[PDB]
């Protein structure tokens, strides 16, 4: 029936997509080695979402990995639930992007890509109603950014009416890892602006952020970010595997969402996340769920809404509820702080509710929130490429390959007609037209 | 007749009503337990997992 | 006598499971689908010793249809009525009327043809749907459109879901409410409007329902259906059928909007110490604190009005009750409707289902009136649609997958013209 | 003053587009 | 002939108060005690077979729901399957029925079964129809037959208790189309019309009877007396007879002025019926008492053309058309002055079982115009807006039809007013 | 014959608990609901075995109407009667009468339309509140004003808690008390006053009490108005009913202001000791140290005078007793009343409750009259309310919540209108 595919691209999608097959593992009731021994018939009827069964009850996931140096692909073969990939969907090479769009988008990724097409046309075929595909990657890196770019382009080109998720973490200036992220990033944008269904903004300043206020956990390593990120992924894709009382798939939430074609860049948070020595203290409600759910701090983007205004918003809802309490509590937040949603929509919020929720847990919570305080990322990041790119620092490893300035000073106009046009909807008349 | 009969439908109807009321009461105290929030403590385990 | 029902959309199906657990319980009909004669305007008698209902849960998202597959009915209904799609509509009005709907169409049509050829005393149909969505109200209204070119004269009464004022689930409900009532409005004999608000406040205020869910709304709009339904299922002492509706209502061919009311919505402890009598049980259903619609019908003027009475209720406190509401200039008619009533009594008493909320009674009144108010709502969903049409909203998706923006204006236009009929008509 | 204030009854706006008259006959 | 789902009910009551008062039980056998019961079966029952009668009835609506209430109900054994014309489609209180929409493959078949009824007879003194006023197929079967029923039989009466639109509060929106229509057929078809409404039996039920929930029952019994006594005479002797044609001759001054307001006593309640005393004057002074009559008409607002009272018992003939002269004296004012002796009086040696004395009324008033003019101000509010037209205009027909009717119903409120 | 019995405030519903529970106890009516004709006029009888009264308690604070909720009589009211708000007015006439009352008093109105709806006789409304407060005197005159507006003609009793001369509980209820009898005159039928601190001394000398408390001034007002229903309730040889309080008793529209008395007031061991004839019961109902309100008739002139007498009574003897009151000098009637009483006789014994004070008594006196001594009472409330207006004391709460000083003076005015026109009665 409704199918989605994940593709991994770069380390950090490598690990996201570990992560987060551990938790679909989990929460499908398949063991380590790929069998199924849950005990429900609920955790059957929608696996083939996810998983195709091979034999006797051995389900292989519908996922396809990227990279471009071993240690990666090795890592992900030799951690737990490991041996649930297919060898066949780990296409690859070893060579190594090295922090390099340019590389992965031109000189490495123009013979790797056809192999992972190959790949990717074989699964995308091998479903009967595809839904949508799933990529998540980053924007700093070379096999993850340029080459991931290049495949988002290329099955967009493809396969036109499918949909497309994009979990993209952006680089932001409190850590910064290496030093060519903005000519990275800003190009990356360049290609995600006209070839992203939608994305999610994604950035280790909030996820630090959440671990070290909310968590409280001594030492955030990668295992918890990446844990976050992966139960974001789920909670968004909770609609789709499980009934409920009402239903929102993919498609729903982003006609739902986009109000423009190039207004597709949200910013998406979790509930609930709390300290175990604290959890004795919090009263459990929905309430509870959505009081969090709207704080600033509890945001997954180094951008605070309170700096601009609400375009639309979603909430997807996990575990048995009343949906009195969910539509109160919506009206509740969307009519107090009336100046943070824009006036020419009214009902900016859009919910639904699922009957199965996360391990470990009986209710919870994921927001998407379509708001236009997110271009101040994407200002914060131009102000360092228009700084670097002043006196052509760095590029002639980017012009000694193929390049030219032209591409560099197109991203930076698209970026900035981008971060423009957000802006003037942001202070958009409320009641005019022309 | 036709009066003791009436009297006997109120007297019939009025037990059921008072069923029906031990009835919500046990609605309202089970919805209680089941839409209220609870962390398992297998939930916490899931962070610290890894070291990378 | 015979009645088919279609259930359109995620919220048609869900009230078509509270209003069937609610005649297989009202016919002592078992989950399995036999009894341990007027069975017949409902179930057909399949063989010896079966019951199949004369309806068919059709929708695109299959996760509800095999849910209810699934569950405790697997016997009752039949697996080739129940039609479920691949993939949703995504509250897309546009995508189920022109994308999806195309296909899936012609396969509910051809099945409810021989549930229609079944029949032999077919009074009409009548429909199920939200119009919020996008299954509900896309292919909903293409599936109206060929009723009405199949059949044309045959009763299609209309159980409608508007949004609620300011209590709302997405935000593309006005482009799909203001596309499908310009279709329902020449193509629905009568429509009653149905919202969930209302719903919760009489929840929250009569059955003091704490935290409510969709089933007790699905159990009251059965509950209301089988009023209306109950004179032609059961022998009364003043029974009407569904053609009543139609020539007593509708003054106009463009005035088919019907506000519903029911009386009494009582809880046990409530219903405990209230002497259920028919003039306060008629009173309760004339004032706005008792109506499905969240509007008030002090600001209009009525045109016309429907009364059904269950149970131990004569004629004579009818007659009585309308006599005194008539005196009484709290409310006010139109000055070219001097007689606006339609009574009908019935003896058999609502049934009280196992799990509801709503107290056994000896007495109830439904209510299907029509009044101008529904000038304010149009006007009042007409200025947050217009809102959003003022920059061209969302209007990308349903341009990209096959509508054209005159559509939108007309139907726009056509809304307005509704709104100047309503308040020309009251005058 | 947010208890006393005087309520408003106005129509909240719409297009330029209310030249369209009703379908009905008019009397 | 009975149509539509008041016909039906009032028809039920009608034939079981007759099917008792002959002496049959349910099953449809003679189990009298007197031998005056069988000299005069033949004028509503056929023999059949064995000792068993039948009644001389149509039952005729649209839908299966009146017909299967009358049958499952006691005293539904008796009627004749093949006399059950019988609809499928409904008739919803609508016009289109019962004209030119959804009756005239019905209409046939009632007349072949009314033709094969009146031929089976040897002199047939006349057809009788109950139906109601404010319904679709109640108004549309039966008086649709009354016109071809009148074109195929002219000389024989034609008698109809029409239950006139509910007067305070209306059962049906359209009531006012509906009544206007039927009226005007009405007055050129109709030889004879009673004219009813639930108002006054209602408020019989509220005063006279002390009844806490009158249903339908209570009133169709009323209906049901009222009706044999009307016929009561055709059946038993007594000293002064009259049947249906004395009545009429003796009522009707002129041929368009046939509508009567009718009463009926006694009608004691159960606490007051140890107080009352049984004779003449205890029936003439609560028969000519306005919170009486069965229609919503005060004879006090008019002049009563001509009245007539059919006396029930053993009785004084001195008495009775003494306590005549008396209230026609008494009350001069309200009597018409060139023409005497407005009443009529006739005596029937059999009452009712179970009592001693009786009598109904039958009054020719020009107060019942009251009522036309209140229901013609109705249709013409409804006509200017042309509300509810659609259901009717596109229906078959044309506007006109609505223009003549209300035009002579019309005329009927003048003839009548320039008699008072 | 019905009467509904309306109660504003917190001390409005304390008496109404009283009162309440007397009407149970004197009925046989178990606080459950229902029995182990005379009951008419304050239960009304539901389905089979089950009564519940005719009455409201509304009030803006919680607390006391969910301790009431709580307490045993939970099952005999029900809880739409027990109209409850979410904050107080907090000893403010503004308040409670512009911000607060506005929304509260619609709900009170519509719930006692539909009472009145199950009613048929009703003889009229009559209220119990205190005008020392701000939500009985603020939102209490507004819920006057829309019932003698709505209905009219009906009687309007007023039984109020004016503030005690000496003995305070406040110190803005000047301003309370002033604002309250300006609107309670064209509105209020008849007004029944009820001080606090003639009570207490009542109870400490009759009933020789050291510490009493709310409760025994409860039980003795219950007392009074079940001897002055009792008329209605029960059959006696000369019975009188309300209406009949503003024919006998009010000379003219805007004197309606009425003292009470009763006797006797008696513990079981005196009860025991003295007997109980109608002759001293007669005149201790007649001496100031028997009345409700704390002022002294000798300072004024009797205009009317109304008598109630329970139990072994005969005429003959309440004629001596009359007649002895009249020519004795002590107390002098107004020249222009020359018969200036209005008798009545009842069978029924007032009834006793257990855990009460005082005993089974075979014959009681309740007295209501009409003097000058209310000028006197008037003034002294007047002058210190001039006194503490005259340095804008306290004004600016009244202003904020949204009054100004137009309505002061008026009041102001009036009850100097109100001096003068009881100065000029009185010659
Ligand atoms: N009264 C009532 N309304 C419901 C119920 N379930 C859903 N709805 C309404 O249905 C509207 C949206 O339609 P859906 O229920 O999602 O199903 P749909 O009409 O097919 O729309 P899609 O999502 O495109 O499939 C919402 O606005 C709800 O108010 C229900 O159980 N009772
Ligand atoms: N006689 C009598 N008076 C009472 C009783 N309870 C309260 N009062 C009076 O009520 C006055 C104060 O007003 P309250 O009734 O307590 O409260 P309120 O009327 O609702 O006004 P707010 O407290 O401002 O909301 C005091 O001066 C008391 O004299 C009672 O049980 N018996
Ligand atoms: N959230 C998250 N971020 C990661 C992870 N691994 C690397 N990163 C971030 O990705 C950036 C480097 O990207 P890189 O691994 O070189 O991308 P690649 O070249 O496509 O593999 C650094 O700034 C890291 O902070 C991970 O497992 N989770
Ligand atoms: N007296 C009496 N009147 C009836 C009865 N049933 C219906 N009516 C009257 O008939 C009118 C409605 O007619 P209706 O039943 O709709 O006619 P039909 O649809 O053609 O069968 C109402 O005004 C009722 O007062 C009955 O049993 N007895
Ligand atoms: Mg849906
Ligand atoms: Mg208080």
């Amino acid at each position: 029936m409704r199918e989605i595919v994940h593709i991994q691209g770069g380390q950090c999608g490598n690990q996201i997509g570990a992560k987060f097959w551990e938790v679909v593992s989990d929460e499908h009731g398949i063991d380590p080695t790929g069998t199924y021994h849950g005990d429900s018939d609920l955790q059957l009827e929608r696996i083939n979402v996810y998983f195709n069964e091979a034999t006797g009850g051995r389900y292989v996931p519908r996922a396809i990995l990227m990279d471009l140096e071993p240690g990666t692909m090795d890592s992900v073969r030799s951690g737990p639930y490991g041996q649930i990939f297919r060898p066949d969907n780990f296409v690859f090479g070893q060579t190594g992007a090295g922090n390099n769009w340019a590389k992965g988008h031109y000189t490495e990724g123009a013979e790797l890509i056809d192999s992972v097409l190959d790949v990717v046309r074989k699964e995308a075929e091998s479903c009967d109603c595809l839904q949508g595909f799933q990529v998540c990657h980053s924007l700093g890196g070379g096999t993850g950014s340029g080459m991931g770019t290049l495949l988002i382009s290329k099955i967009r080109e493809e396969y036109p009416d499918r949909m497309m998720l994009t979990f993209s973490v952006v680089p932001s200036p409190k850590v910064s890892d290496t030093v060519v992220e903005p000519y990275n990033a800003t190009l990356s944008v360049h290609q995600l602006v006209e070839n992203a269904d939608e994305c999610m903004v994604l950035d280790n300043e909030a996820l630090y952020d959440i671990c070290f206020r909310t968590l409280k956990l001594t030492t955030p390593t990668f295992g918890d970010l990446n844990h976050l990120i992966s139960a974001v992924m789920s909670g968004i894709t909770c609609c789709l595997r499980f009934p409920g009382q009402l239903n929102a798939d993919l498609r729903k939430l982003a006609v739902n969402l986009i109000p423009f074609p190039r207004l597709h860049f949200f910013m998406v948070g979790f509930t609930p996340l709390t300290s175990r020595g604290s959890q004795q203290y919090r009263a459990l409600t929905v309430p509870e769920l959505t009081q969090q759910m709207w704080d600033a701090k509890n945001m997954m983007c180094a951008a605070d809404p309170r700096h601009g205004r609400y375009l639309t918003a979603s909430a997807l809802f996990r575990g048995r509820m009343s949906t009195k309490e969910v539509d109160e509590q919506m009206l509740n937040v969307q009519n107090k702080n009336s100046s943070y949603f824009v006036e020419w929509i009214p009902n900016n919020v859009k919910s639904s509710v699922c009957d199965i929720p996360p391990k470990g847990l009986k209710m919870s919570a994921t927001f998407i929130g379509n708001s236009t305080a997110i271009q101040e990322m994407f200002k914060r990041v131009s102000e360092q490429f228009t700084a670097m790119f002043r006196r052509k620092a760095f590029l002639h490893w980017y012009t000694g390959e193929g390049m030219d300035e032209m591409e560099f000073t197109e991203a930076e106009s698209n970026m900035n007609d981008l971060v423009s046009e957000y802006q003037q909807y942001q202070d958009a008349s409320a009641e005019e037209e022309g | 007749r036709v009066d003791d009969f009436k009297k006997a439908q109120m007297a019939r109807a009025s037990e059921i009503l008072k069923k029906q009321q031990e009835e919500k009461a046990e609605r309202d105290k089970h919805l209680a337990s089941l839409y209220r929030n609870k962390m398992a403590p297998e939930f916490f385990t899931q962070f610290g997992t890894s070291h990378r | 006598r015979e009645v088919i029902s279609i259930h359109i959309g995620q919220a048609g199906i869900q009230v078509g499971n509270a209003c069937w657990e609610l005649y297989c319980l009202e016919h002592g009909i078992q989950p399995d689908g036999q009894m341990p004669d007027a069975f017949n305007t409902f179930f057909s008698e399949t063989g010896a010793g079966k019951h199949v209902p004369r309806c068919i849960f059709l929708d695109l998202e299959p996760t509800v249809v095999d849910e209810v597959r699934t569950g405790t009915y697997r016997q009752l209904f039949h697996p080739e009525q129940l039609i479920s799609g691949k993939e949703d509509a995504a509250n897309n009005f546009a995508r189920g009327h022109y994308t999806i709907g195309k296909e899936i169409v012609d396969l509910a049509l051809d099945r409810i043809r021989k549930l229609a050829d079944n029949c032999t005393g077919l009074q009409g149909f009548l429909v199920f749907n939200a119009v919020g969505g996008g299954t509900g109200s896309g292919l909903g209204s293409l599936l109206l459109e060929r009723l009405s070119v199949d059949y044309g004269k045959k009763s299609k009464l209309g159980f409608t879901v508007y949004p609620s004022p300011q209590v709302s689930t997405a935000v593309v409900e006005p482009y799909n409410s203001v596309l499908s009532t310009h279709s329902l409005l020449e193509h629905t004999d009568v429509a009653v409007m149905l919202d969930n608000e209302a719903i919760y406040d009489i929840c929250r205020r009569s059955l003091d329902i704490e935290r409510p869910t969709y089933t007790n709304l699905n159990r009251l709009i059965a509950q209301v259906i089988s009023s209306l339904t109950a004179s032609l299922r059961f022998d009364g002492a003043l029974n009407v059928d569904i053609t009543e509706f139609q020539t007593n209502l509708v003054p106009y061919p463009r005035i088919h909007f019907m506000l519903s009311s029911y009386a009494p919505i009582i809880s046990a402890e409530k219903a405990y110490h209230e002497q259920l009598s028919v003039a306060e049980i008629t009173n309760a259903a004339f004032e706005p604190a008792s109506m499905m619609v969240k509007c008030d019908p002090r600001h209009g003027k009525y045109m016309a009005c429907c009364l059904m009475y269950r149970g131990d209720v004569v004629p004579k406190d009818v007659n009585a009750s309308v006599a005194t509401i008539k005196t009484k200039r709290t409310i006010q008619f139109v000055d070219w409707c001097p007689t606006g009533f339609k009574c009908g009594i019935n003896y058999q008493p609502p049934t009280v289902v196992p799990g509801g909320d709503l107290a056994k009674v000896q007495r109830a009144v439904c209510m299907i009136s029509n009044s101008t108010a529904i000038g304010e709502i149009f006007s009042r969903l007409d200025h947050k649609f217009d809102l959003m049409y003022a920059k061209r909203a969302f209007v990308h998706w349903y341009v990209g997958e096959g509508m054209e923006e005159g559509e939108f204006s007309e139907a726009r236009e056509d809304l307005a013209a509704l709104e100047k009929d309503f308040e020309e008509v009251g005058a | 003053s947010r208890y006393l204030q005087p309520p408003n009854n106005e129509e909240p706006w719409k297009m330029s587009k209310f030249k369209t008259g009703p379908k009905v006959t008019q009397y």
